């Protein structure tokens, strides 16, 4: 029994190692999925075939660097999937030909949503795989040991940050009155945050956003949003610093303010549109 | 709430299409998501047209937005042209909170979306170098003689850090100097995967 390498490196009877290079999908986002088919770079055929018989194994699979933290995956070996790193030795799948096959073992990574920028470097060890040979006719056991090294990096670019919130906001505080508005930001990656607030006004400050409703507008007042004290009129981006895994709360209050002199009974009702801007 | 799979964008000239990721992890709650392209002075040309132009994500959901490219090579082809991509999350109303005094709030994510004409000289990954610099007891006018745009980031007058600042291709962007300066410009910048380049030494023209 033996095994080649696509790049024509072999590893004869008894077994032994080499290294398999592989050229990985230059980018790939969280949830999707990195495969790396090595069923293309690893051959092995079986040496005496018309009276013995070859039960190839996957022993071990190991991960490494980039593969190791940013990843979480599974080991499909001739049309079965188990964890990987791998936790169990493999059913076996025999060779009976002296024709270079295929070694049927496919990596499926995933990038994790932690995942940095450069999940996997370039040239490093992503894999170590051990494939276990055996026969029917003696008591031999060999293992042949790839290590499989990432020709280029492997980025996962970063993701749009989350905006948790609390639905629609009863600002039901009776006309004067004022509530906070629940509202915070978590990036799964550090980054800087900026956001505006956008929304028919109805002052020349531009910061009192008109009454949209139905039934009996109370005409007069309007909704304003301060963060902590300070008002914020519409587009006047507000530099949230940077957010990361702490949700940062933006801080804001809606308040009634006045717009013409004549408050008069009624709803008040508004709809704003707050903008987050990346950098 | 709703977030986009990219923090920015890279449209590729001649690319029929280009394709941005949007997701709902609020459990329960639907959305109507309304999608746009403004250009560099905010005003929503035809430039680039999204699809769908409005639809709904009823809970945890992942579908995919298409920008399409609108402007048959009326765009300068020897640099990159900034435009925004606004991705706006519509809540529905609650027909319950009726009587009610009520404030809906409706989240958009603003990315940065840029036009990459296909043939350009200078390798993008080896752009955030060419950053010059041209100080002085006020301006600190950086200048990016590259087709790209450059986000400086983390620019610091060494003593004293620094306003961020968005490079324009062949083109400055003057930064405010405040004495504690001395030469040690130290910057970071974007990249088109949204992840910081190492550190640098500003190197004056
Ligand atoms: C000498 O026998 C060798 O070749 C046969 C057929 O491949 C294998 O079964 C065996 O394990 C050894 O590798």
């Amino acid at each position: 029994f033996a095994c080649k390498t696509a790049n024509g490196t072999a590893i004869p009877i008894g077994g032994g190692s080499a290294n398999v290079y592989v050229n990985l999908a230059p980018v790939v986002n969280v949830g999707q999925n990195l495969v790396v088919d090595l069923s293309t770079q690893i051959f092995c055929h079986n040496d005496y075939p018309e009276t013995i018989t070859d039960y190839v194994t996957l022993q071990r699979g190991s991960a490494y660097g980039g593969v190791l933290s940013n990843f979480s995956g599974t080991v499909k070996y001739s049309g079965s999937s188990y964890p990987f790193p791998t936790t169990s030795e493999t059913p076996r799948v025999v060779y009976n030909s002296r024709t270079d096959k295929p070694w049927p073992v496919a990596l499926y990574l995933t990038p994790v949503s932690s995942a940095g920028g450069v999940a996997i470097k370039a040239g490093s060890l992503i894999a170590v795989l051990i494939l276990r040979n055996t026969n029917n006719y003696n008591s031999d056991d060999f293992q042949f040991v790839w290590n499989i090294y990432a020709n280029n990096d492997v980025v996962v670019p970063t993701g749009g940050c989350d905006v948790s919130a609390r639905d629609v906001t009863v600002t039901l505080p009776d006309y004067p009155g004022s509530v906070p508005i629940p509202l915070t930001v978590y990036c799964a990656k550090s980054q800087n945050l900026g956001y505006y607030l956008s929304g028919t006004t109805a002052d020349a400050g531009n910061s009192i956003f008109t009454n949209t409703a139905s039934f009996s507008p109370a005409q007069g007042v309007g909704v304003q949003l301060t963060r902590n004290g300070t008002i914020i009129p519409a587009n006047n981006t507000v530099s949230l610093g940077a957010v990361g895994t702490s949700a940062v709360s933006l801080g804001l209050t809606a308040n009634y303010a006045r717009t013409g002199g004549q408050v008069t009974a009624g709803n008040v009702q508004s709809i704003i549109g707050v903008t987050f801007v990346y950098q | 709430g709703v977030a986009l799979g990219a923090t920015r964008v890279i449209y590729p000239a001649g690319q029929k299409q280009v394709q941005l990721a949007v997701t709902n992890n609020d459990e329960n709650s639907t959305y109507l998501i309304q999608s746009w392209v403004e250009n560099a002075d905010g005003v929503k040309d035809g430039r680039f047209i999204v699809t769908p132009p409005l639809f709904a994500m009823k809970g945890k959901k992942e579908n995919t937005l298409r920008i399409l490219d609108a402007t048959n090579n009326q765009l300068p082809q020897d640099r990159e042209s900034l435009f925004w991509m606004n991705v706006k999350a519509i809540p529905s109303m609650d027909k319950s909170k009726l009587t009610e005094n009520t404030l809906q709030l409706a989240i958009i994510s603003r990315i940065k979306l840029y036009y990459r004409p296909a043939k350009l000289a200078l390798p993008p990954d080896q752009a955030a170098e060419k950053l010059r610099f041209r100080r002085s007891a006020n301006s600190l006018t950086l200048i990016n003689p590259t087709p790209y745009y450059l986000t400086v980031t983390e620019l610091n007058a060494g003593t004293r850090v620094l306003e961020n600042a968005l490079v324009p291709p062949m083109g400055e962007s003057t930064v405010k100097l405040p004495s504690d300066a001395g030469s040690n410009i130290t910057y970071r910048t974007i990249n088109d995967y949204g992840a910081l380049t190492p550190k640098m030494t500003g190197v004056m023209e």
